[PDB]
């Protein structure tokens, strides 16, 4: 059998890999091992902008 | 008529003609012992590998 699938297997597989990615970890503002908050000294509103 | 063990009928537009101007759109088939699949895949068989 000589079957060429449309959409292609390779093209679909590449796209699904990107969607497989779990979201990043937003640990800013939380304490640390010794109890100090993790992050940089930037204003609360200016950080969002 | 041909003198043979088996005879068959085939369609061949203008197989015996003497025209002055050619319309240049003809239908020719081979004898049934040869493949004729190319006549049925001219319109939308753009994905047939």
């Amino acid at each position: 059998e000589q079957y060429k699938a449309r959409p292609g297997i390779a093209s679909v597989q590449r796209a699904t890999e990107s969607a497989e990615m779990p979201m990043k970890n937003n640990d800013e503002g939380t304490p640390d091992k010794k109890g100090n908050t993790k992050g940089d000294l930037v204003n609360e509103h200016s950080e969002a902008k | 008529f041909p003198e043979a063990a088996v005879s068959r009928i085939v369609v061949h537009t203008r197989w015996a003609s003497n025209v002055d101007f050619d319309r240049d759109s003809s239908v020719i088939m081979a004898p049934p012992t040869e493949n004729n699949i190319h006549l049925f895949k001219q319109l939308l068989n753009t994905e047939t590998l």
